[PDB]
């Protein structure tokens, strides 16, 4: 016997030019969300991507990045992914496709192209525009129909009711003191999502010096990451939020109309409308593309009187190509559909039989249309019912151009030859136009050069971001009488329905995913399951569950008692409840969400799906069928009715309140400003009767006073709970994903987790706290005394090492440890049979095997590399210096964050940015009482609240 | 009940007494561990303990195998040691004559 296998090693027979061995490289790419780039750095460890960042030099990507950025190495790599084009769900060839779809369009050369339709997503690529307008001229009845589940529709409609004319909004939250969203989610994912969190983050962060910080108020239906990061945050129903808008701008005297409204809400316009008047041109108000389009004409109406356009909030020439009401233009296309007008259909993307609103009943109408083409990137259900379905090149495989939301240009560069071949968009264009075998590279390369020209190119595939192009800012007129005559509808029809878009699916094409999926949703923490989200008052009179929900109202004396009481509350959470909306029954399972505004129930879009991949193929229940075209967002009446039949739904944290413990700190602004320690001496009054801890260790520890010290602080104020470095850990140490069966018995492995604690007066309207918690890397760890086999050792640094091969799995580490952030490989949850997952894990990082623990590692394989980069410099020099540089190591996390909450740099190097955030008066360490002395640390919220709405 | 005479004499009522001691300490021992373990400084990390049919088919199993190696022991080994219970005999003899 042997101690290893041969293990045959195979090298190139022609080198890549500008390759060296071993070294990975970054190439920049475009990845779009809702059809707007965001630009991307992507890894390429040996010409396969690997790990996806952001592009410093993109604007709505300045190094953060959005969960589902994150997430699209292992969507590239999913193993359920089309390779073949099917006729009929038989595999064909390109060419015969090519000859067919060239027969069918000389046949319908007899006619300007009247059967001939399109029916593509919110296309923002210039070239693809291009391309699809010279097609409607070579056939003048063409029609492009543009449709996708997330629309800007009410924006773009408001705007053509305030400007009588479509503009793009920006705003500018760097320059505005005074937020107000109106059912608007600015800090959830969507278009320029990363700027503005960016922007509103750094506001937020609050330092000795800084004497300013920013307030926002949101009026919401459900509360959302936008609401948790709010100083003062009211759940109206999402109805009446057409009517607080209205409300208050006649409060501020701009035209609207005076609207009945609970005194809570009346005095949350009150605040409004007094913090306003008092920040002119410094204030802005959002509102979210869910709600009508009255709400977005006085939204302009407002930010005019107030002066605000030109300073916080700017309009630009519309950047998504031709930007139209999309329901409509599907409402139209089934119209003819019905008819058998339509002749022949060609879809890129967008699933519609599945996205389609049921009413439309998109399906039954398709079967009509003779000829139906679809390119999916996957067989979905729209491909399973249309012929010649044709695989789509994934982003990362793909050449490819996209528009920001500021309007960029960015380009899509491949890092891989496509695995499976597949066509692009642009390329099945060039196949209608008349030329076949047209490569992406040059349609897109022809398009560009002569606009920027070949040196234009050069630099524009070199950076992430194409120079000369931008959106040109234009002043729009406001039209006073338009806005003026409008209906405003009055709210209230009994219990109603809000459509949400899930945080971790989108609009269900993230399905497939696994680390989505196994993702804990922000608020809710639910994982493999979609559940309709409703407050403790709503379930109680709907489902007649016996409970009084009063109770939990109470005063500070009383709080661990309604604490308490929340608990036996839960337990209730699974009930099925069969809910009628128009004809349509959900029997979907209810999960209690403290927060909701009373009579409205939460549903999240993207479950459901029967065509998707193994991995949810069928979890949860859809809520498209429901879902009607009049009404997308909002629900008038739903019965509601209890069947009972309780459903188990997993969720990750399983308690949602603080027991009276000192994990969360927050403070006032005006207090914080008098004294930045004011937070840290009060609480130690309670506990001790004295301002400061006197902690007393009999254990030495270890100097460190000159050597590189590696600690981590993270800001609560800047945390939105968007869950992006969640995925960003998962990607880059290769953590598995484990079933739903293993997260009902709490296995799952996360090395970060985020936790909301709910802890608030009454319980019913509690404030949302989201702290992120990782290893803390404890100086002197309880963990490492524990362990038998000395796997969990301290390093020279200060960086806790757990060593996989030396865990013989005795689990006593993770018991000792205060902050359970180790996880253990209890059965084999790593892939070792899908060659796709092999290809996605990155070679730095070992894979582990059953029976070993595995936690937080400060990202060890970046330490590694910047001090053997570092010490090889030096000796090259001469120097022997080993100097780091601060930003030299940037941790995934940290990359990941879009607000910049967490930041990873040497201890004792004062000028570092840790050093200097890490001497504030508000920074912290978990379990103080414990004398573990840990080195990630926490920076104490501080608010700044209103004296109205307050006192 | 041990403390009055009368039980301890009883041999009925010290078998069920000490099978009751013997389930009482698996519980003591499932206290100490499980409950402390479940929940803990930080609430969010809170998760309860549910044994599958595998541990409990463990625990039948060290029974079997006790029970079996108790069997074997007295089939081959005396149970009772021969020498010290005679000496036994002979220490008793030896104080009756010394009354
Ligand atoms: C003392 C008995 C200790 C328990 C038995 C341990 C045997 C473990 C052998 C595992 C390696 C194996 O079976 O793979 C085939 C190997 C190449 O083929 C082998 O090397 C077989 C080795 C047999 C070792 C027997 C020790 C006596
Ligand atoms: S946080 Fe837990 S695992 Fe990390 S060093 Fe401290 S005790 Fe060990
Ligand atoms: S530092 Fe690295 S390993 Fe630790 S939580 Fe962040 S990404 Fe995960
Ligand atoms: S710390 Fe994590 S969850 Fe919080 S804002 Fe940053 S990326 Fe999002
Ligand atoms: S106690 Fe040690 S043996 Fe492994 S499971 Fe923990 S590092």
């Amino acid at each position: 016997c042997t101690y290893q296998p041969r293990q045959y090693i195979a090298p190139f027979d022609r080198q890549p030019e500008g390759r060296v061995p071993g070294i990975p490289q970054y190439f920049a790419s475009t990845l779009t969300l809702g059809g707007y780039g965001t630009g991307v750095l992507v890894r390429s460890n040996e010409g396969r991507p690997t790990k996806v960042e952001g592009n410093p030099r993109h604007p709505a990507s300045l190094g953060g990045t959005d969960l589902f950025a994150q997430a699209e190495i292992l969507t590239m790599y999913d193993p359920d992914r089309s390779t073949t084009v099917l006729r009929q769900g038989v595999p064909s060839t390109w060419a015969e496709f090519t000859t067919t779809l060239g027969n069918a369009l000389t046949a319908a050369r007899a006619t300007q192209g009247a059967g001939v339709r399109l029916l593509t997503t919110t296309i923002t690529s210039p070239s693809l525009a291009a391309q699809i307008e010279q097609f409607l001229q070579a056939y003048p009845q063409a029609r492009w129909y543009q449709y996708e589940p997330i629309n800007r529709d009410n924006v773009v409609a408001g705007a053509r009711l305030a400007f009588g004319r479509d503009v793009t909004t920006r705003y500018d939250l760097s320059a505005a003191q005074v937020v107000v969203s109106l059912d608007a989610d600015f800090l959830a994912p969507g278009p320029g999502f990363v700027a503005y969190a960016r922007a509103f983050a750094e506001r937020r962060k609050v330092r000795k010096d800084s004497t300013t910080m920013n307030r926002l108020y949101v009026v919401e239906a459900s509360p959302s990451t936008t609401g948790t990061a709010a100083d003062h945050r009211l759940p109206l129903r999402a109805d009446a939020i057409a009517a607080f808008t209205g409300a208050l701008a006649n409060e501020l005297g701009v035209g609207g109309a005076p609207a009945t409204l609970s005194p809570k809400a009346e005095e949350f316009l009150r605040a409004i409308a007094r913090d306003l008047e008092e920040h002119r041109g410094q204030s802005v108000v959002i509102a979210g593309d869910q709600q009508p389009p009255i709400v977005h004409a006085l939204a302009h109406l407002i930010n005019a009187e107030l002066g605000n356009v030109g300073q916080t909030v700017f309009y630009h020439e519309p950047v998504e190509a031709r930007p139209t009401n999309q329901t409509e233009e599907l409402v139209a296309l089934v119209s003819e559909m019905a008819a058998g007008r339509v002749e022949t259909l060609i879809m890129i993307g967008g699933n519609p039989v599945y996205n389609a609103p049921g009413d439309l009943r998109f399906a039954d109408r398709m079967a009509s249309v003779p000829l139906t083409i679809h390119l999916s990137q996957f067989v979905d259900e729209t491909s399973a019912r249309a012929t010649w379905h044709i695989p789509q090149a994934h982003p990362l495989e793909s050449w490819g151009d996209a528009r920001a939301f500021d309007g960029t240009a960015s380009i899509v560069q491949p890092l891989i030859e496509p695995l499976y071949g597949g066509k692009t968009a642009n390329e099945l264009l060039a196949a209608m136009l008349g030329q076949p075998e047209a490569e992406s590279y040059d349609l897109v390369r022809s398009f560009w050069l002569e606009q920027i020209g070949e040196t234009g190119w050069q630099v524009a595939l070199a950076n992430g971001v194409i120079a000369e192009t931008v959106a040109p800012v234009i002043e729009p007129t406001l039209n006073e009488g338009a806005i003026r005559a409008t209906p405003i509808p009055q709210p209230g029809d009994g219990v109603e329905i809000v459509f949400r878009p899930d945080p971790s699916l989108f609009d269900g094409f993230y399905a497939n995913n696994g680390w989505l999926q196994e993702l804990p949703r922000p608020l809710t923490k639910l994982v493999w399951d979609n559940a309709a989200l409703m407050s403790p008052r709503t379930a109680i009179k709907l489902l007649g569950l016996p409970f009084n929900a009063d109770r939990l109202i109470g005063t500070e004396a009383d709080d661990r008692e309604r604490q308490q009481y929340l608990e036996q509350l839960s337990k209730v959470n699974g009930t099925i409840a069969r809910i009628e909306y128009r004809g349509g029954i959900i029997e979907i399972p209810i999960w209690l969400l403290p927060g909701h505004a009373e009579d409205s129930i939460t549903l999240n879009l993207g479950y459901g799906r029967t065509h998707a991949g193994r991995v949810g193929n069928n979890v949860g229940i859809d809520v498209y069928p429901i879902r009607t075209s009049d009404s997308p967002w909002f629900g008038a009446g739903a019965r509601v009715t209890n069947t009972g039949r309780t459903y188990l739904l997993v969720s990750t944290q399983d308690h949602w309140t603080l027991e009276g413990r000192d994990i969360y700190r927050v403070g006032e602004f005006k207090k914080f400003k008098e004294d930045p320690k004011y937070i840290a001496k009060e609480v130690y009054q309670e506990e001790y009767g004295r301002e400061t801890p006197n902690y007393q260790s009999l254990q030495p520890g270890d100097d460190y006073t000159g050597r590189n010290a590696w600690g981590m602080t993270i800001n609560l104020n800047a945390c939105i709970g968007c869950n992006a470095c969640v995925v960003a850990c998962q990607a880059e140490n290769n953590i598995a994903v484990v079933g739903k069966d293993q997260v009902s018995r709490g296995r799952e492995m996360h090395w970060i987790r985020i936790d909301r604690y709910f802890a608030g007066e009454d319980l019913d309207n509690p404030s949302i706290y989201m702290m992120p918690v990782n290893c803390m890397q404890c100086e002197k760890a309880p963990c490492e005394v524990v362990c038998p086999v000395a796997a969990t050792v301290h390093d020279y640094e200060g960086l806790n090492n757990m060593v996989y091969n030396r865990c013989v799995g005795t689990k006593y580490c993770s018991n000792n440890c205060p902050y359970k952030v180790r996880r253990f490989n209890f059965l084999q949850y790593s892939d070792t049979t899908t060659e796709t997952f092999k290809l996605a894990f990155n070679p730095d990082v070992t894979v582990r095997i059953r029976g070993v623990m595995e936690k937080c590692t400060y990202c060890v394989q970046r330490i590694s590399g910047a001090r053997i980069a570092a010490k090889r410099a030096a000796v090259q020099a001469g120097q022997s210096s080993y100097v780091i540089s601060d930003g030299a190591i940037q941790t995934a996390c940290e990359q990941a964050c879009p607000t910049g909450a967490i930041v990873f740099g040497d201890i004792n190097d004062s000028n570092s940015r840790v050093a200097k955030w890490k001497a504030e008066g508000h920074n912290y360490g978990l379990l103080g009482f414990l004398n573990t002395v840990p080195r990630t640390t926490y920076l104490a919220r501080v608010r700044n609240p209103s004296e109205e709405l307050e006192k | 009940p041990l403390w009055f005479k009368k039980v301890r004499q009883n041999i009925p009522a010290l078998l069920i007494i000490s099978l009751i001691v013997s389930v009482g300490m698996w519980l003591e021992r499932y206290v100490i561990i499980v409950i402390s373990l479940e929940r803990d400084f930080l609430p969010s990390s809170w998760d309860i303990y549910i044994p599958t049919i595998w541990d409990w088919s463990l625990y039948i199993g060290t029974f079997g195998l006790f029970f079996t190696l108790l069997f074997l022991f007295i089939r081959v080994l005396p149970m009772i040691n021969i020498f010290e219970m005679r000496l036994f005999l002979y220490q008793e003899t030896e104080k009756a004559k010394q009354r």
